[PDB]
């Protein structure tokens, strides 16, 4: 419902088709501000990532210049398993 | 440019398709009958005609009301209705039991036959029927081409005579005009080699090609269950357009 | 292992005629559920039944405490977002676009913009393997690609009930061999609950985990696949093996023959 | 006694398929508009309107082409043809335009509603989309029969003005009237209000029963692909039949 | 054993549209052979074309010595009587009985009495096992009968060339397991010589003696079911098992999935 | 084609579709002289029965006393395999 930035933005609450449209653009304000590049995300108090949450995160990454303006890590044991499905995962510094 | 080369490319093969149609109605015609030919066209004359006899009997009623209530609200400003029951009756016999005799024949019994040899092309019942021998246009087809031309001029003149008889129970009975004068207004003006026989002769016309139109079309399918509703509009269609088309030409000839 | 649907004792009766007299089943949660049988009974009038789309008569639909019939308008417009439905024959909308097809569910239901539902479609077409289509109509499809689309359609909310009704009807070894994969694949990574209704015995005791057999109106023997085959019943034992011993006939008539006499 | 016993069943069966189309009725029309549904109506009116823009304006002229060929061979022998002008737009304007353009409307857009809702009963879509939420009334059904209840009006006129410039060809550029006697004995005799206005309340009226009989047999069909076929003649026949009946009581009281 | 029908380079096109480039089929006497293939090429086209319907375009079809398009109207009526036909869905003559239906070889080519046409069809309807049924119409039949008819339909007259196409589409493993015997049981015991279309590896490697498998316009492989297997192409190996590599792709298209833009 | 009497009926020649008819009621002629049933039948010279054999074969006995006055003897390795797939070897005296 609610993220933070202070130095590492973290995703908290949960993400499905009522809380997605402020959530997408408060996370889209933040990486303006935040040149270089530093904005890895360590996503981990997401407790029902459904694929919406997938949806929200790559469109973070659309704005971003080149294309991997960000890192994601400690992925909630299921959000990865949405990614080998979509085969993603050359695709997602998940490393 | 697409849209033009999309349009001419249209009308191309709906001309080939013409000349399809026109070489299958030379091998139906030009045939000797196979043996037991006759016992199947009583049969589809009942399919064809009879179960067409309802809505044409209670349709030529509903026209023959109009004809006697619309001629009679014209005439009596003239004051002169000794007429009516000739224009009641010359309404009919050349010009509308022709016509819309045939555009309700296309659409009862017209389509009906797309659906029936429509339905048999896409079970394969046609396929399987020439791998027997059995050629499925002498033996399927051409028992329902020739209870087409048969049943038409039979219901035109069902349907001319059903409405004058209308027409003379709200003229004459419920408007109040005299009986006498009605009758005898039609015995001057119409005759029958002119006006009756040319009323049959233009419905020959029609019944050809309410008929040719609405084989061919469930003969020459796609067979698919929705490829099969797409060609009985096909044929309602283009029936209503070669209606009203050799409609003038007969017309201009025979009352020119 | 909970139970997600919970179907105790219903009855249908389409104008004289028994389909489902008196039936119970259990569709345990993230478990592969089939369902098989002779057809020609009520097999996917029972998905119609689960789905709340067609009324009992005598019986109760259990989601989770609540029946279906007893929802508002507001709360089974939220419980058939939890539910997911593939066809027989793909049902396809062909009067619109395959993008148009994957964000039917999303357009009816929740209120995004369009640069997160144009996302969400480019991330369900992938998941089945389509992405690269996304503006052509369901015709010039072909038929491999057509039940590939509407398992996207169906799959499109994330529900947890899924029903399959005969993915594979006369479909080529190779078109078969990729839908029983995603069948496996995406229920796994998802935690659905899928619902399989099918008469194909080499796949359907292989990948299901809990077999019913319906053949008139009740249940001729349910369990694990070991068991179903190990307590065969005489009719189980003759429909899982395709044999010419039991309660259903070869001969129409056993009136000798020289009986008749053909006049 | 089982035909008479097979033929009670028949009438029974029909009547109580009309309270289940009027019923049908009352749930499309008593609904304040869903978001998105003008969006579909302007589509929808493409389908059924525009693609019968051609069938109307040729077929019109055709019956234009008869009328006048037709009313100057009888107005020659009592020899007053300033009044040729009148009985074209007065056959016209009051009873074939609003009549012949409801029954080739039946045809062409009333089967193909019928052909278009069917369809989408036997693959199973109107029952898929239930289960999403979307009512298939609302969604479907309803665009359909709104663009019906304009789209036929709108080509009752094109059919009347199509059908007097026919008339105008034949009668005064080949047959040899006069073209200021023509147009000066139209507006003698035809009012606006009387004539031009009772001719298109007689198609609003005609435009109701083609589309509402045409949708709710392709919504209750039998889903079977010979049973859309089936019911793709029983839209045409009930069409033409409640067209020439509603003609009769809507004649008697605008005219009578 | 000697070949009953040997094609011999042919082509056949609808419309600049390639079925069947060049090709070379032998049909022995006396055993099942089998075409398998994916689903849209021209495999019922094949057997018309064996069957003389459609006409090839740059081939022969030859039945024993004598070309079919070559017979005379004399002659190619005389060898129709030497073939059946068993369609796709039972195409029966719904508008005429059951016992109209089985008459309907028998009263087309040869002339014969009532006495003796009623014994054939009550011999005909009796081998297959449906001898109480001789008076209803073709609907109040079921499905699971609906082909055994038209099973006794095209063996009415013994032939020697009897073509199944795809004779368990979607059936019952039940009726599945009846019909499976009567392609057995009837070649056996007349010495017909059967050609099965299907898509249906199990019975197929398991009924038939020698097996074509066809792909876009040529042969992808022939032969007795064990070197089948054993000389296995990279497409036969794909088709047999159902795998997920070989020269048929899973995906549609190869852009990672950032190389489009969702605009 | 052809087939004789002495004491013992045998059929021989070729039984399909253009003789079947003259041979059918040539051998039904040859019932009503001969009573007290002793009519069994040692079809031998059979060469190519094709079920039509069969046809001709069991109307004979249709009308026959009672219902059986034939029995058959010395079948050519085939039509008793035509029998058994019409299930009729409770109701022909093969043996
Ligand atoms: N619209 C209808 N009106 C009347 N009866 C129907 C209708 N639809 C189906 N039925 C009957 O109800 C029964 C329901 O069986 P149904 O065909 O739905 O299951 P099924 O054979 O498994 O279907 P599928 O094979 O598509 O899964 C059928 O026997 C059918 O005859
Ligand atoms: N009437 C027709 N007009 C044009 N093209 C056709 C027609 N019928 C079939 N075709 C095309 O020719 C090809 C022939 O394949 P066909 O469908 O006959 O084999 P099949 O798929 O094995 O059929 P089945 O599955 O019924 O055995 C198909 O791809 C089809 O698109």
């Amino acid at each position: 419902v609610v993220q933070y930035l202070n130095q590492e933005l973290v995703v908290s609450g949960k993400i499905d088709f009522e809380n997605a449209e402020q959530q997408y653009q408060a996370g889209l304000a933040i990486i303006k501000k935040q040149t270089s590049f530093p904005l890895i995300v360590d996503l981990k108090q997401l407790e029902h990532g459904n694929t919406l949450a997938l949806a929200v995160l790559v469109q973070w990454l659309r704005q971003t210049p080149q294309k991997s303006g960000l890192h994601f890590k400690n992925v909630p044991e299921k959000m990865l398993k949405i990614i080998q499905a979509c085969h993603l995962q050359e695709d997602l510094h998940l490393v | 440019m697409n849209t033009i080369a999309w349009l001419g490319r249209l009308v191309i093969e709906r001309i080939r398709g013409i000349g399809v149609a026109a070489l299958m109605l030379l091998q139906i015609i030009f045939s000797l009958p196979s043996a037991g030919g006759f016992g199947r066209f009583v049969y589809q004359m009942h399919r064809v005609g009879v179960m067409s006899l309802l809505i044409i009997t209670v349709s030529g009623l509903f026209i023959g009301l109009v004809l006697g209530l619309q001629g009679y609200s014209i005439l009596v400003n003239v004051g002169s209705e000794s007429m009516l029951g000739t224009m009641v009756s010359l309404t009919l016999l050349r010009e509308l039991a022709p016509v819309v005799a045939a555009l309700l024949f296309a659409g009862r019994a017209g389509s009906a036959l797309t659906a029936e040899i429509g339905s048999m092309k896409q079970s394969e019942q046609l396929a399987s029927m020439e791998m027997i021998g059995v050629d499925p246009l002498k033996q399927i087809v051409s028992p329902r081409l020739w209870a087409g031309i048969v049943s038409l001029p039979m219901l035109t003149v069902i349907f001319a005579a059903i409405g004058i008889v209308g027409g003379k129970l709200v003229g004459v009975d419920f408007l109040g005009v005299d009986e006498g004068s009605f009758w005898s207004g039609m015995q001057n003006n119409v005759q029958f080699g002119h006006d009756v026989v040319n009323g049959i002769i233009k419905s020959i016309v029609f019944a050809l090609l309410c008929t040719w139109i609405a084989v061919f079309q469930g003969y020459a399918c796609d067979p698919t269950p929705e490829g099969i509703a797409t060609a009985m509009t096909r044929t309602v269609v283009y029936s209503s357009l070669c209606v009203l088309g050799f409609d003038f030409v007969l017309t201009a000839v025979m009352f020119g | 292992t909970q139970s997600l649907i919970e179907v105790k004792n219903l009855s249908f009766n389409r104008g004289e005629r028994v389909i489902y007299d008196n039936i119970s089943l259990n569709i345990r949660r993230g478990q592969i559920t089939a369902i098989m049988g002779p057809s020609g009974t009520g097999k996917t009038t029972l998905l119609r039944l689960i789905g709340g789309q067609l009324v009992p008569d005598q019986g109760e639909v259990l989601l989770d405490g609540k029946d279906i019939a007893q929802m508002s308008r507001q709360e089974l417009f939220a419980a058939r977002a939890r539910m997911g439905m593939l066809f027989q024959s793909g049902a396809l909308f062909t009067d619109m676009s395959v993008y148009e097809n994957v964000a039917f569910p999303i357009r009816a239901h929740t209120k995004l913009s369009e640069n997160l539902i144009a996302e969400l479609v480019a991330l369900k077409l992938e998941s089945v393997g389509l992405r690269g289509t996304e503006q052509l109509m369901p015709t010039e499809l072909s038929g491999g690609m057509n039940r590939r689309v509407a398992l996207a359609r169906a799959i499109a909310l994330d529900p947890d009930l899924i029903m399959y009704d005969e993915p594979f009807a006369g479909q080529d070894p190779i078109v078969k061999g990729v839908l029983t994969r995603l069948i496996r694949s995406l229920r796994e990574a998802l935690d659905l609950t899928t619902i399989i209704v099918s008469h194909d015995v080499p796949e359907t005791l292989s990948i299901a985990d809990y077999i019913y057999v319906v053949a008139e109106g009740k249940i001729q023997g349910e369990g694990t696949p070991e068991e179903l085959q190990a307590y065969a019943s005489p009719f189980v034992k003759q429909f899982l093996t395709g044999s010419a011993e039991g309660p259903v006939e070869y001969q129409f008539s056993h009136q000798a023959y020289l009986d008749n006499e053909v006049r």
